[PDB]
């Protein structure tokens, strides 16, 4: 009892290459943590030298567990992923259930390192090739593939099902009201216990998973007391001919997305062609249009409904005074989800947060992270990203530069 | 020699056969060229005589080459390599002299036929396959196949570099303080060693490269002092960029002017303050190639100024570890910045220019941004770390810039420095209407048929205009519009539009842009001393919105 398991054949997508993305440029620590995760890796068996008879590539990232704590590696397989799940996901999907975001508390473990015990069928290995850089090109970079199921790659969850399953077993038939789900290297364990014991069974299931090749893994999200209200209308509102026309946009603009959003009553009123400075001669018929709007701008949005067979969107703006609004859309504009993130500094650091705690929120209610529409150069996105990143997954994004008057509205 | 080094096993691409390329007749001179080569070669064990069963031919041919009158062999290996793997790479960076650390010495070794000195895999070795043809393709020709990595095959240059980098290994390992640094053919030796002790290490990494069948018949360690590699001149204490004369001549051709810019652009990663965007002026709109564009007159300041520049040699200084970078950057003229990188001041490692493009609309704060993340990026690659800035602005202008502006963004340590022009905000919005100031409903229209348009407004005060307009578009119409409130206002005017466009681009306090138009706009926005702009949507029947939206289209549409 002490050798090898046997491999499961994974294919790429019909008539697809494996990634060839280039390496990002990383400073002197973080290069020289890479360099001592991959010597002790290579040291087990996890990852050997290549040569240049393997023409892939993925990029690769240094982070922090915590704050300053140690260092770990991040494996960007977002091509890799995309280049195995148009095929994947649907040979070797994990069902999301329903019932996760209805729970008072959901922990999240890293269960990853249970990977590394699982072997890579041969013939895939090749296309998990990745680079640890040199400063100014000094030095051609050192080259690895992997031998075990990688940590970031949506075929390691897949193929580890089996596995989980059985590990999993006794403790869900002991507890059949607890929700587990795996997405990529993370367990989400849901349950309505008080928090206490919601801990101790965390605990209990820590100990199952111990035994199996995880080492003490990991929390809490609320997920029952997440919120929809968002669009707020003042109430200091009906005052000046200003207050009334912002008034009037952020109406016109909620009726593109709620039915039954009115501001007729409210336009009349601005009957002429006033000072903005000016206060107005009614609020009558208004009162009652504006009380309606508020009541309807509290409920779920009417005709709006998650498609399982088309991506997540989310953007995000920055409020100022360390606040970020964000919705969650399919499209444009009929929104799923609105939220808030905010902290009471730095603007690249509060944005990395936001993004994480969107995604984790979007892997809870749908089991699929969103593609984010983020405020920001890219160039500075690029380099400053992994300083704040503390997360095993990666989501897609793209860079946005525009921003109408959308701000204002949320 | 051939390197004892094991093999880079090659395949080639999915469900293709090897190359069976037809040889074609040659000439006589060329026959007797070509067996005279393979003879030499097949005596060195670099090719190997093989049988007609083979299937797999390349053409071969020779020619004059490099002035070559003893004469040269190649091989056209288009075919194979269509039909060969994709490899690592290839190569994709090369570093810059910035980067490097002082050295008392340093030495280059070409290594004498590179690739004819590293064994192919072998099972690969029958696709290199080719055929000297007899005296008019008459009879059977002379077959032979590679041993050796070919000179134009596709797997050559990463092969040999792969190989190369597992030689040096155990020479490193036991030498940790000599650094190496691999290009092409060369290898380029540096250390902190007296002269002959470094002399010594020297024929040492010459017997560990013979050791491994690689020759650098370049005996006692060859090249001469300065060393030049990709535009540079390299010295162990100092690097420059290699040579730079300007010409002096009357009549500029467009070949010159792009050449010239070349050059300058070239020298400006050592040169301070080198300028090149009036000589870019002359090359708008490609009048040909030999055609002469007289020098404008900012032009012909432009040259003057980097000829000054140019004047005496400037050598920039190597890397320090021990101590921090400081980036320091100028505002430089219009579109133009231009920044120095230094450790001990005045010394710089390197210096460049950042002539941002980012947009039809900006301002300096954005643009000076752009230019300290593009020199945080080149920081991290050259050092693997970044400097600290010295920034003509100040502190307090950057943050309420930023804090109110709507994009993230984050920058390494800086402080301010006097060095102007000074980057400022050249006006600002107000953030509520203005008591006792006129308000103007403006508002456009154009038809898009005719292209006829209108832009006009109506005031809290009764005051009302339009104005006919021509070859003009909606998003035209709302900016003259705005810019025609504003020419009529007094110092302080509050403008509700109901163009989500014009906002967008005004509220981002632009002091510069690629629209006429909004040039004109941000004039008036400086004298001004109030504005406040709001936006309301188009026929809702708001009040002020909707008499303006009236008479600005009972004429366009
Ligand atoms: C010329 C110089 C100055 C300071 N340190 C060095 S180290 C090196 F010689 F290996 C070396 N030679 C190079 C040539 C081009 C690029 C990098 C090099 O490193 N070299
Ligand atoms: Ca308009």
């Amino acid at each position: 009892p002490i050798s090898p398991i046997e491999t499961v054949p994974v294919k790429l997508k019909p008539g697809m290459d494996g990634p060839k993305v280039k390496q990002w440029p990383l400073t002197e620590e973080k290069i020289k943590a890479l360099v001592e995760i991959c010597t002790e890796m290579e040291k087990e068996g996890k990852i050997s030298k290549i040569g240049p008879e393997n023409p892939y590539n993925t990029p690769v990232f240094a982070i922090k567990k915590k704050d300053s704590t140690k260092w770990r590696k991040l494996v960007d397989f977002r091509e890799l992923n995309k280049r195995t799940q148009d095929f994947w996901e649907v040979q070797l999907g994990i069902p999301h259930p329903a019932g996760l975001k209805k729970k008072k508390s959901v922990t999240v473990l890293d269960v990853g390192d249970a990977y590394f015990s699982v072997p890579l069928d041969e013939d895939f290995r090749k296309y998990t090739a990745f680079t640890i850089p040199s400063i100014n090109n000094e030095t051609p970079g050192i080259r690895y593939q992997y031998n075990v199921l990688p940590q970031g790659w949506k075929g390691s969850p897949a193929i580890f099902q089996s596995s989980m399953t059985k590990i999993l077993e006794p403790f869900k038939k002991q507890n059949p009201d607890i929700v587990i789900y795996q997405y990529m290297d993370d367990l989400y364990v849901g349950s309505d216990l008080e928090i206490g014991q919601h801990r101790t069974k965390i605990e209990e299931l820590r100990q199952h998973l111990l035994r199996w090749g995880l080492t003490t893994p990991d929390y809490e999200l609320h997920p029952d007391k997440w919120t929809v209200q968002p669009i707020v209308l003042p109430e200091k509102d009906s005052w000046t001919v200003n207050d009334i026309q912002k008034l009037v946009g952020k109406l016109n603009w909620a009726s593109q997305i709620y039915p039954g959003i009115k501001v007729r009553q409210l336009s009349k009123l601005l009957r002429g062609t006033k000072a903005l400075t000016e206060v107005i001669p009614l609020t009558e018929e208004a009162e009652l249009e504006l009380a309606e709007n508020r009541e309807i701008l509290k409920e779920p949005v009417h005709g709006v409904y998650y498609d399982p067979s088309k991506d997540l969107i989310a953007e995000i703006q920055k409020q100022g005074q360390g606040q970020w609004t964000y919705q969650i859309y399919q499209e444009p504009f009929k929104n799923l989800k609105t939220g808030k993130y905010a902290r009471m500094t730095n603007d690249v650091k509060q944005l990395t947060e936001a993004v994480q705690k969107i995604t984790t929120e979007s892997i809870v209610i749908w089991g699929k992270t969103p593609k984010f529409k983020l405020p920001i150069q890219k160039e500075t996105w690029e380099t400053w990203w992994t300083e704040y990143w503390q997360a095993t997954w990666i989501p897609e994004w793209e860079f946005v530069n525009t921003p109408p008057l959308v701000k204002l509205w949320y | 020699p051939i390197s004892p080094i094991e093999t880079v096993p090659v395949k080639l691409k999915p469900g293709m056969d090897g190359p069976k390329v037809k040889q074609w007749p040659l000439t006589e001179e060329k026959i007797k060229a070509l067996v005279e080569i393979c003879t030499e070669m097949e005596k060195e064990g670099k090719i190997s005589k093989i049988g007609p069963e083979n299937p797999y031919s390349t053409p071969v041919f020779a020619i004059k080459k490099k002035d070559s009158t003893k004469w040269r062999k190649l091989v056209d290996f288009r075919e194979l390599n269509k039909r060969t793997q994709d490899f690592w790479e290839v190569q994709l960076g090369i570093p810059h002299p910035a980067g490097l650390k002082k050295k008392k010495s340093v030495t280059v070794l070409d290594v004498g036929d590179a690739y004819f000195s590293v064994p192919l895999d072998e099972d690969f070795r029958k696709y290199t396959a080719f055929t000297i043809p007899s005296i008019n393709n008459e009879t059977p020709g002379i077959r032979y196949q590679y041993n050796v990595l070919p000179q134009g095959w596709k797997g050559s240059p990463a092969i040999f570099q792969s190989s190369m980098t597992k030689i040096l290994e155990p020479f490193k390992k036991q030498n940790p303080d000599i650094v190496i640094y691999q290009y092409m053919d060369d290898l380029y030796v540096g250390s902190d060693l007296e002269i002959g002790q470094h002399r010594t290490k020297i024929e040492e990494l010459r017997q560990h490269l013979l050791r491994w069948g690689l020759t650098t018949p370049d005996k006692k360690h060859q090249k001469e002092p300065p060393l030049l590699w990709m535009g540079y001149e390299l010295h162990p204490d100092k690097w420059t960029v290699q040579p730079i004369v300007l010409p002096e001549k009357d009549s500029w051709t467009v070949n010159d002017i792009q050449k010239l810019v070349g050059k300058l652009n070239w020298a400006s990663q050592i040169y301070p303050g080198i300028k090149v965007r009036q000589l870019c002026k002359l090359l708008r709109g490609t009048k040909a190639l030999t055609e002469v564009i007289p020098l404008t007159e900012e032009a012909e300041l432009e040259l003057a100024e980097n000829r000054e520049i140019l004047k005496e040699p400037v050598h920039g200084v190597y890397y320090d570890p021990s101590k921090d970078l400081i980036a320091e950057i100028q505002k430089q003229g219009q579109g133009q910045w231009t920044y120095q990188i230094y450790q001990e001041p005045f010394k710089n490692l390197k210096t460049g220019k950042y002539a941002r493009m980012r947009g039809a609309h900006t301002n300096d704060v954005k643009q000076l941004t752009e230019a300290v993340q593009k020199i945080t990026t080149e920081s991290i690659v050259i050092w693997g770390k970044t400097p600290k800035f010295k920034l003509p602005i100040q502190k307090e202008t950057w943050e309420t810039w930023w804090t109110e502006y709507w994009q993230a963004t984050w920058i390494p340590e800086w402080e301010f420095v006097n060095t102007p022009p000074l980057v400022k905000l050249w006006y600002q919005l107000e953030k509520e209407p203005i008591v006792g100031a006129e308000t103007f409903y403006v508002d456009g229209a154009a038809n898009r048929e005719t292209k006829l348009g209108k832009a006009g407004y109506v005031t809290n005060k009764g005051r009302q205009k339009v104005v006919p307009l021509t070859n003009t578009t909606n998003q035209k119409t709302q900016l003259q519009a705005i810019y025609l409130a504003l020419q009529d206002s007094g110092l302080e005017v509050n403008i509700v539009t109901d163009s989500q466009y014009a906002l967008g681009i005004i509220q981002a306090q632009p002091d510069k842009s690629e629209s006429e138009l909004v040039n004109q706009i941000i004039e008036q926005l400086i004298k001004k001393e109030k504005v406040y702009l709001a936006w309301v949507p188009a026929h809702k029947g708001i009040g002020g919105n909707e008499q303006v939206d009236k008479l600005v289209s009972a004429g366009i549409r």
